[PDB]
């Protein structure tokens, strides 16, 4: 979170960044497997330039054999570009707050399932990650329409 | 702009005029800068030259921070230091040239310098007509946003000593020369120190004040006014600031042990409003508690108690238009709804809250898909809701809002478009079960919606809620457009514009909608007087029965261009300058030769000159194939729209030079009667003149308090079915007028009964226009959708009797009384 | 004005006296008929029916053809309304796509209905002419404040879902039963539509 006002035994604040903890991702990095990373440079609507970041992992289907199922090092980029135009989709609609109002049930995820799953099945997908650094103004105004 | 060289200390915009512009360009010639160096160079052209004088009255303050330096008989001189009055000082005759101007006179000068400097740096739009070619003093109404009609009856020269507060001695006339000058300055003053930061710029203007007399006559001599004096009467002219003007404390110093100077200035000056009040932050200030209106602001309460302290008892201030403008808002049925600020929307907070309300419960449901997204695209979330949002007054039509409802990317959604919707419905039969199952204060019907044609199958889902609200949720896929570009795809040559229509409508529903709605509440806190003006207008369009035809978003961005196009003008600060403007605007505005563009962001994403001339490219192809305008009249387009046609189509010609015409008539109105109560009841008079038959309608049963207008709505009833016993029947009857005389009539009515309906709530009016195609004899065919009377075996005219009958007897209980031309 | 039984292509010129009312100060509506001829099982002995009167239901129709069998004493049974679009709302066929106006077809129940009512047309036709008060008058049914707020009431909910099971519940079937080969076949028949 970030300060911006102050009134009083009160003060309000904001969104500054989202972050995950060091024992979830390090209890996901399994042997055997692959490390699948995306970022995208993306500004919303309200011009707050954020830049996230991506975690894909691999799966085993039903009834393998093998012990790994890697990838075949074309299809991480058949992977990569899925995930980078679905990203810039979402992005620039409805300000921050609707955007934080899907990232906390993941609704992202599930899009990135669904539509790269064609391409190759997945597992655990996640955000890992959002910054900010171009916030614009001041601005008073559109602040207190969140409060009551 | 209305500026010369006249003397601006006697009640005047003016002091700055063609003789110190040539004085300050040939200065500028002759350098200007901070260390002394060329602004502005010999060999430039006009254009140049012009841009530097302007950008140079723009960037560089002469009245409080600076001063400008020159030399008649070397090179001008920039010195940072202000005098507390407009300075332009030579050297060698040692002459203070800008003596008159005042200092409000050259903040003026500064803000349309700057205005000027923005039009001149815009790359895009025509800017020639803006700065040369409108005439922006003709009206104050216009030109300004609060002008206070202020008497004083002074008398004579021995009434002053009684008729004035302060006192015009010795060192008075020593300074002051004349007694406009003293008194503009003391109303200047007195105003600044009343309002302050509540506003932008003041003027005070001496109307009616004369320099010619005669050759008989020493001096100027006038009798009127209550006094002998150059002037009629004193108009207070302002420029109001948005965020700060409707404030309900005036801060004044703050509280200490001792007290300081400014604060026995402040008690001086407010007196039994000048008191101390603790603030939320700990602080102790002198202050003043005000109230605010529903009829008038608190602007006219400061003058009104300044003027009438601080120069005179026989002061008599009015402005009863600006009242009246209020007074034309639609009153909410709220507690303490008389002291509701112009500028407050806790009502659209609360229908907010319930929106969160709702939105935590069912967005955390599970379903056989994850929810994607759940969009509210209803008016009263881009604020724009005609009546304010009442809780449980369902009988306004603005009650129930639109919600898109988005699924996740899935490949459950069939190829067939009654699968399709049907499938939606099912959704919602299972979302309705999930919330008749664990949210019973929550309550819920299914409805239709055939304002998509032919898809016969949308049902909205109507829930009602317990802060006194109604929401209808409708289901947007990816399968959708598919479908209907695929209907594009399958038409024959005789088929294709009516699912252009479809399809339109579709694209004006539930895609521009999202976006739409985005854009206008998020641009919604940088113009913060434009909802009342969207709804006032909204509500002329009610009066002149032009609501039904032309559609609410349209007159959205119609109404929007005053305040993303504020040239010439300033950004709007009033209900009455930028109503005015809206109206001024569609009287001046012709839509066949002029294209209208607009730019949808915050003040300082903008177009760049390929899609703007790609949009004026799209008005060329438009206006080949339209070149009259029969088809398509209305060309909106900007950045979200592209197109010009999305949310501007399928409109009769009759109703958009009706319009035009109406705009025309309000503007000559003000024009010629001026500004007064009768021509603002003129300007909400329907004529009901120019029509082929009028219609006069009465529901036996008043809802205007049912509507949530006050001249109580208490809870939803048992049966919902008796929802429909509060709900507008006129609505239908003239929908389905409208929908079997489409080749054949033109039907205007009031679609809002509440609000214009009398007193109770409950008149209407049908007004209705033969088509010119069907106004002779023609050949009979099968398909000619008329209907008509034989003149001979194979001709047949229209018969208006017939249509009479059927209009009679389709309201049967409520045609009172049948006019015809 | 009066003496005209019939048009140039053979419409039955019908008239109507109009009923009064409280905001009016003898008008006559004016509905055209003729014989349809059109080989389709649906389509036959019908009345191909030009500018009919407002809210033409099938009930208004068997009254007035029901004042014709009384007046001129013959036998004709009407049996469906056919194709009455007033408003234009099944004008568009829609289903057929993403996978006439003002007139209507009266569909009788056999021929001597359309002969027998035909010639009592031919008859009815020449009271324009002869006798101006004897034409027979259309009483229109009204719709009440109840009938135009109907709009605003709720749906029925458990027809709609008796209507969904029972409408995916046998097109499902015969699609699924004519499934995946044929749907290739329908929709690369798109396809040589999509590059040709």
């Amino acid at each position: 979170l970030r300060v911006d006002e102050v009134q009083g035994k009160n003060l309000l604040t904001n969104f500054h960044g989202m972050d995950f903890t060091t024992d979830k991702l390090r209890s996901m990095v399994r042997k055997w497997q692959t490390l699948i990373e995306a970022n995208v440079t993306v500004k919303t609507s309200d011009d707050y330039v954020l830049r996230i970041f991506a975690i894909a992992f691999t799966r085993k289907q039903a009834n393998q054999v093998k012990r790994h199922s890697y990838a075949q090092s074309s299809h991480i980029r058949a992977i990569r570009k899925v995930i980078s135009e679905i990203l810039t989709k979402e992005v620039q609609g409805s300000t921050l707050a609707q955007l934080t109002s899907k990232l906390i049930p993941e609704v992202i995820n599930k899009e990135i399932e669904n539509a790269t799953k064609d391409i190759f099945p997945l597992q655990n997908i996640h955000v890992r990650k959002v910054k900010l650094l171009k916030q614009p103004k001041f601005d008073v105004g559109a602040l207190m329409a969140l409060h009551g | 702009r209305g500026f010369s060289s006249n003397m601006s200390h006697s009640g005047s915009l003016g002091g700055f005029g063609t003789f110190e512009f040539t004085i300050l360009m040939a200065a500028l010639l002759n350098g200007g800068g901070i260390n002394s160096n060329k602004i502005l160079l010999h060999g430039f052209s006009s254009y140049q030259l012009f841009k530097g004088v302007i950008k140079y009255l723009a960037t560089m303050d002469l009245c409080h921070d600076g001063h400008l330096q020159f030399h008649s008989n070397p090179a001008s001189k920039y010195i940072d230091e202000g005098f507390q009055t407009p300075t332009l000082f030579d050297k060698s005759t040692k002459v203070n040239i800008l003596t008159k101007m005042t200092v409000s006179s050259y903040q003026i000068l500064k803000e349309y310098a700057g205005e000027t400097l923005r039009m001149l740096n815009n790359v895009v739009q025509d800017q020639f007509s803006n700065i040369f070619l409108t005439n922006i003093s003709r009206f104050d109404n216009l030109k300004y946003d609060l002008c206070y009609d202020v008497q004083l009856p002074l008398g004579k020269y021995n009434n002053l000593e009684t008729s004035l507060a302060a006192t015009f001695g010795s060192m008075e006339r020593v300074k002051f020369i004349t007694l406009e000058n003293f008194l503009a300055h003391k109303i200047t003053n007195v105003a600044r120190y009343a309002l302050g930061d509540r506003i932008k710029y003041i003027q005070i203007e001496m109307v009616g004040q004369k320099s010619d007399f005669p050759i008989t006559k020493r001096k100027v001599y006038s009798n009127t006014g209550g006094n002998h004096f150059n002037f009629d009467f004193v108009r207070v002219k302002l420029i109001v600031n948005p965020s700060e003007c409707d404030k309900l404390v005036t801060k004044g110093p703050a509280h200490s042990e001792t007290m300081s100077t400014e604060a026995a200035v402040f008690k001086n000056f407010w007196g039994i409003k000048s008191s101390l009040r603790r603030f939320k932050d700990g602080s102790i200030t002198h202050c003043c508690v005000w109230s605010t209106s529903s009829s008038e602001p608190i602007i006219s309460s400061i003058v009104n108690f300044a003027l009438q302290k601080h120069v005179s008892k026989k002061a008599q201030i009015s402005n009863e238009t600006i009242k009246k403008f209020h007074n034309f808002l639609p009153l909410p049925n709220l507690p303490s709804s008389a002291k509701t600020s112009v500028l407050n929307l806790s009502s659209f907070f609360n229908l907010k809250k319930s929106f969160d309300d709702l939105y935590k419960i069912i967005f955390q449901m599970k379903l056989p898909l994850s929810v994607k997204s759940i969009l509210p695209v209803g008016s009263a979330f881009r604020y724009t809701s005609l009546c304010q949002p009442v809780p449980f007054a369902y009988s306004d039509p603005d009650f129930f809002q639109d919600v898109i409802l988005e699924f996740e990317t899935s490949p459950k959604w069939p190829d067939e478009i009654t699968s399709l919707e049907k499938a939606k419905t099912a959704f919602l039969l299972k979302i309705q079960e999930e919330l008749s199952a664990n949210s019973s204060t929550y309550r819920s019907f299914f409805s239709r919606d055939e304002s998509i044609p032919y898809n016969l199958e949308i049902v909205t889902l109507n829930i009602l809620t317990p802060e006194g609200y109604g929401f209808k949720f409708r289901v947007l896929t990816e399968r959708d457009e598919i479908l209907y570009l695929r209907a594009i795809a399958n038409a024959r040559n005789e088929l294709k514009p009516e699912l252009e229509a479809t399809f339109l409508k579709f694209t004006a529903k539930y895609l521009a909608s999202v976006r739409h709605t985005r854009t206008l509440e998020n641009i919604s806190h940088s113009y913060q007087f434009y909802s009342p003006v969207v709804r006032l207008f909204k509500r002329w369009l009610d009066t002149h029965l032009l609501l039904g035809h032309i559609t609410d978003e349209l007159a959205e961005l119609i109404a929007i261009k005053p305040f993303v196009d504020p040239a010439p003008y300033f950004i709007p600060g009033s209900l009455e300058n930028g109503f005015l403007k809206v109206l001024k605007f569609i009287s001046q505005w012709n839509w066949k030769d002029d294209p209208l563009i607009l730019d949808l962001v915050k003040p300082e994403e903008r177009l760049t000159l390929a899609q703007y001339k790609g949009i004026q490219m799209n008005f060329t192809n438009l206006r080949n194939s339209d070149p009259n305008g029969t088809h398509l009249q209305f060309f909106v387009a900007s950045k979200n729209d592209p197109s010009g046609i999305l949310y501007s189509s399928g409109i009769p010609l009759p109703i958009a030079t009706r319009l035009t015409a109406l705009a025309k008539v309000a503007v000559n109105l003000l024009q010629t009667h001026g500004l007064n109560q009768q021509t603002i009841n003129l300007l909400f008079t329907p004529g009901l003149k120019d029509y082929d038959f009028v219609v006069d309608l009465r529901t036996p049963i008043g809802l205007k308090s049912s509507c949530g207008i006050l001249s109580a709505p208490s809870n939803f009833p048992e049966n919902l079915n008796d929802l429909s016993e509060k709900m507008d029947p006129t609505y239908q009857l003239v929908k389905y007028l409208n929908l079997k005389y489409k080749n054949s009539l033109i039907l205007s009515s009031r679609k809002y009964i509440g609000v214009n309906g009398g007193e109770k709530g409950d008149k209407n009016v049908i007004t209705g226009l033969i088509k010119p195609l069907f106004k002779g004899a023609h050949k009979f065919r099968v398909n000619l959708d008329c209907n008509v009377k034989p003149v001979d075996d194979e001709n047949v005219i229209l018969n208006k009797e017939a249509i009479f009958h059927e209009i009679a007897a389709f309201g049967n209980d409520m045609v009172i009384n049948f006019e015809t031309d | 004005i009066e003496d005209i039984s019939a048009m140039k292509n053979g419409f039955i010129v019908v008239p109507f006296k109009l009923p009064d009312h409280k905001a009016l100060p003898a008008s006559l509506h004016f509905m055209f008929a003729k014989r349809h001829q059109s080989s389709n099982s649906n389509e036959s002995d019908c009345l191909f029916l030009v500018n009919l009167p407002l809210l033409s239901n099938i009930e208004h129709m068997k009254k007035f053809v029901g004042q014709l069998c009384g007046k001129y004493d013959t036998v004709s049974h009407v049996e469906e309304l056919l194709y009455n679009d007033e408003f234009g709302l099944h004008e568009v066929d829609l289903s057929a796509l993403t996978s006439p106006r003002n007139t209507a077809l009266l569909k009788f129940v056999d021929a001597a209905s359309i002969n027998n009512c035909w010639n009592a047309l031919k008859k009815y036709s020449n009271l324009h002419a002869k006798h101006p008060n004897e034409l027979f008058e259309w009483t229109y049914t009204t719709p009440s404040f109840t009938t135009f707020v109907n709009f605003y009431k709720p749906l029925d909910i458990d027809y709609l879902k008796e209507d969904i099971h029972t409408h995916m519940a046998i097109f499902e079937q015969r699609e699924a039963q004519a499934q995946e080969d044929v749907q290739s076949s329908i929709v690369d028949e798109d396809g040589f539509t999509l590059v040709v």
